[PDB]
């Protein structure tokens, strides 16, 4: 069968998606960020390891350049998990929900441009590097994230 | 990932 599935994110499951994202990104979101995720319902979801919360996906749309871009603010799963599969099916899962509507122009989502490791995982699914926006985040070195983009339209 |  499958030992690996995804689920909803209710304000049942919040903390949990919450604490994932302090431990996988080195970045600190707050609760508005949490807020705004629930409600674009299938945008947002937990993946499990048997009912264990191991990482999650959390999408947003924009509406600019004319254009309806769905934005990846989040993709990752805990350390040891990773190499399974699971970044994947979130991905593809994203994917999924973006050609059930084609209303959808592009994807995109920023990266860290030390992160080599999320940079190949894009690029294998078609994600291109169309910008490299300097000092993109405040906090942490090295501060410069590329923009991954993939067409759709 | 977003900002910050
Ligand atoms: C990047 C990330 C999201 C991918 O998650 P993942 O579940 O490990 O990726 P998957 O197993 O679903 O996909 C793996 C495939 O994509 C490619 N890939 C993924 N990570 C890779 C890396 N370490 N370097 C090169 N290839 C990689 C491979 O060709 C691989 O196939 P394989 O296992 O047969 O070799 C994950 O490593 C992660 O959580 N990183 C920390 C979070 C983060 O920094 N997010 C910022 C951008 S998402």
């Amino acid at each position: 069968g499958s030992r690996i599935e995804l689920g909803d994110v209710t304000p049942h499951n919040i903390k949990q998606l919450k604490r994932l994202n302090q431990v996988i990104f080195p970045v600190s979101y707050n609760d508005k960020f949490y807020k705004d995720v629930l409600e674009v319902g299938e945008l947002a979801k937990l993946a499990y390891f048997n009912d264990i919360a191991v990482g999650a996906v959390c999408c947003r749309v924009d509406h600019s350049q004319n254009q309806k871009r769905l934005y990846i603010m989040t993709l990752g799963c805990l350390a040891p998990y990773r190499r399974l599969g699971i970044g994947t099916k979130m991905l593809n899962h994203v994917l999924n929900i973006c050609e059930k509507d084609g209303t959808f122009d592009n994807i995109y989502l920023h990266v860290q441009i030390s992160n080599e490791s999320a940079i190949d995982f894009y690029r294998k699914f078609g994600f291109e590097i169309i910008e490299t926006k300097k000092n993109y985040y405040k906090r942490i070195e090295p501060a410069d994230a590329h923009v991954l983009q993939k067409n759709l339209k | 990932m977003m900002a910050s």
